[PDB]
RNA sequence: CGUGAGUGAUGAAGGUCUUCGGAUCGUAAAACUCUGUUAUUAGGGAGAACAUAUGUGCACAUCUUGACGUACCUAAUCAGAAAGCCACGGCUAACUACGUGCCAGCAGCCGCGGUAAUACGUAGGUGGCAAGCGUUAUCCGGAAUUAUUGGGCGUAAAGCGCGCGUAGGCGGUUUUUUAAGUCUGAUGUGAAAGCCCACGGCUCAACCGUGGAGGGUCAUUGGAAACUGGA
């Protein structure tokens, strides 16, 4: 959706968390014009804004297609301040990087078509998926052994919270409550909960 | 008096700077509960009764610590004549959930603000001297 | 044992009788590494005794800065000279970025929930003197509980 | 759904800055496999719901319809293309060579033009964001700025020279009053393109019941007087 490098995410933003290695062979000093000078302190509402732009490279729905995740995130009932880590996991991606399909969140957003989509029943090509107590994501009849679906298979061993994945099956459907601290926590909570509501 | 609690704000307050275990604030027909509504917990230490005759003088009795600390930095005036601050039941204040006394006065005289809640009314405190 | 921020070394071109005289104003943080801001700035020639200099010459300029249960207790600002800043309260376990003025005040106070705030100018002399006027200006639980003379839960 | 890479040769035939030092527009890349999600003909089919022998007290029988008729979609798996315009020394996330050289450009803030303006114009570009981009008039971030939270009674934003007088705006009078008053009282009602405590789905859109809950009610004295200006 932002059909660009994905390699500025870990540069212009604060908090990546989609690859263990990338200022390995770059340079991890400042920004890119004053990339050899210092670096600064990230402002109130500046922190919150760099968030979002951080985020906006991680989450696959953007600036006004993301309503929902933010809708989910400041009027739902709950820790409002841990609601953004909370109610923002139900998207297709989650089940890709829980099973064994794709390690980032752009590659889980296309991995609903070449990789398991058949949520026990209707599937769907959004960056999000419907998985509650009782969908269990896997593929199709044609597709149930595919190539990006069966990719590491055994390379991924370790596995998430909430979810389920096997040898030529891959199907999720475990434990429908997530845990709200089971994320990254590199933004603030309560800055992103008074910012958004405005 | 233009003011009734006029000298009083401006004497424990000044009490409370200059160290005056002993206050002198002018009694008056309403300014005796409402100079020891915290008298409960510690703010104003506490007194015996109000003695004098017809709206003469009341004192406050104000204590310190070893070094002469005052427990109360400055009193300010919120609720005086004119206006009313009447907390009805739209939304009760909570800082440290219980502690000291407040002004919060119904038809059961003089009550603490543990119960402010329960009550659900929020008035002012008074007191008539001698 | 105490976390000094020398955020840079001001230099001078001196174009007096001498060729070029250097004079190095080391600036440096002076934070007792607890919620303290603290601000020093030297004028020797060697940094290391110029930064120590102003450390020991300049650290009662810093205030005590409480926290609630993890976020910070009032939204203060700061209209002291050009540059001013902000109090953004935040989750107690989180954290701050790059990007906008000075580091060295909210990272002194060891809580991970505020969001440092300044944007005046780019000057760093004028710029934490206005982050002083709003941690002075803090309102604090019993701090304002006081300023009433009632209870601590009769003034929110 | 959104338009092709499961794969992948310094991925060049030599150029992008090149004091060529390497990297690379370049895990761009060949030429296929891949990826399905383009056709190829297709037959397709809620506001508003009960009837028409003469056999039937706000109930109903032989016999009462079309101006139509291709979302999400894992499927045929042809190959149907997210480009763009802007700041680039910047302010403010952004550049290299030439060409210019107060000629012209740039031109909110800055300013850059009388020579070495990567600020100018072309090429290689870069930061942004999203099927596009620069523009014109219209609220609020900007910031309290007739101050109201948000004004002084002096330099600031502030000395009516007016010395003699009731604008009812307002300036101790003890005690003292018959109840100006602070918190109780008829409560049925308590509804609402109303923030409804939930309530329905249209993937990207308009698919709407809950009047007691439900606040957005519709018990706050008749009342306890030693007391704004007036004794």
């Amino acid at each position: 959706r932002f059909r660009g490098s994905n390699w500025k995410k870990s540069r212009r933003l604060g908090i990546s968390l989609s690859g263990t290695g990338k200022e390995l062979e770059k340079r991890p000093y400042a920004p890119g014009q004053h990339g050899p000078n210092q670096r600064k302190k990230l402002s109130e509402y500046g922190l919150q804004l760099r968030e979002k732009q951080k985020l906006r490279y991680l989450y696959g729905m953007t600036e006004r297609q993301f309503r929902n995740t933010f809708d989910i995130a400041g009027k739902k009932f709950g820790v409002h301040g841990e609601n953004f880590m909370i109610l923002l996991a139900s998207r297709l991606d989650a089940v890709v990087y829980s099973l064994g399909l794709a390690r980032t969140r752009r590659q889980a957003r296309q991995l609903v078509n070449h990789g398991h989509i058949l949520v026990d029943g209707k599937r769907v090509d959004i960056p999000s998926y419907s998985v509650k107590p009782g969908q269990t994501i896997s593929v199709r009849e044609k597709s149930q052994k595919l190539n990006i679906i069966v990719e590491s298979v055994e390379i991924n061993n370790f596995v998430p919270e909430y979810l389920n994945f096997d040898a030529d099956s891959l199907t999720g459907t475990f434990v429908r409550l997530p845990e709200r601290s089971e994320l990254p926590a590199e933004i603030n909570e309560q800055l992103i909960v008074e910012y958004y509501s405005r | 008096m233009t003011d009734p609690i006029a000298d009083m704000l401006t004497r424990v307050r000044n009490a409370n700077m200059v160290r005056h275990e002993k206050l002198e604030l002018p009694a008056s027909n309403i300014k005796k509960e409402i100079a020891e509504i915290l008298k409960s917990e510690g703010f104003i230490k506490n007194v015996e009764y109000v003695e004098d005759d017809k709206q003469g003088v009341l004192r406050l009795f104000l204590k310190y610590g070893q070094n002469d600390e005052r427990v109360i930095t400055g009193l300010k005036r919120i609720s005086k004549p004119g206006l009313r601050v009447y907390a009805k039941a739209s939304e009760m204040p909570k800082v440290l959930n219980g502690l000291g006394i407040a002004l919060v006065s119904t038809s059961e005289g003089v009550i603490t603000d543990k119960e402010a809640r329960k009550r659900n009314v929020g008035g002012e405190i008074i007191a008539y001297v001698w | 044992e105490f976390e000094e921020r020398v955020v840079t070394i001001n230099r001078v071109a001196k174009v007096v009788k001498g060729g070029r005289r250097f004079r190095f104003t080391a600036l440096v943080v002076v934070g007792d590494k607890n919620g303290r801001v603290g601000f020093g700035t030297g004028k020797a020639q060697e940094v290391p005794e110029a930064i120590k200099k102003a450390v020991e010459a300049a650290k009662k300029d810093l205030v005590v800065v409480p926290r609630v249960e993890g976020t910070t207790p009032h939204t203060i600002t700061g209209r002291y000279g050009s540059g001013s800043v902000f109090m953004k309260p935040a989750a107690p376990g989180t954290g701050v970025i790059a990007g906008g003025p000075v580091r060295a005040v909210l990272e002194l106070a060891g809580i991970t929930d505020i969001l440092s705030k300044s944007l005046g100018s780019n000057t760093p002399i004028n710029m934490v003197r206005a982050t002083i006027d709003g941690l002075q200006n803090l309102k604090n639980a019993e701090d304002v509980a006081k300023l009433r003379g009632k209870t601590v839960e009769e003034l929110y």
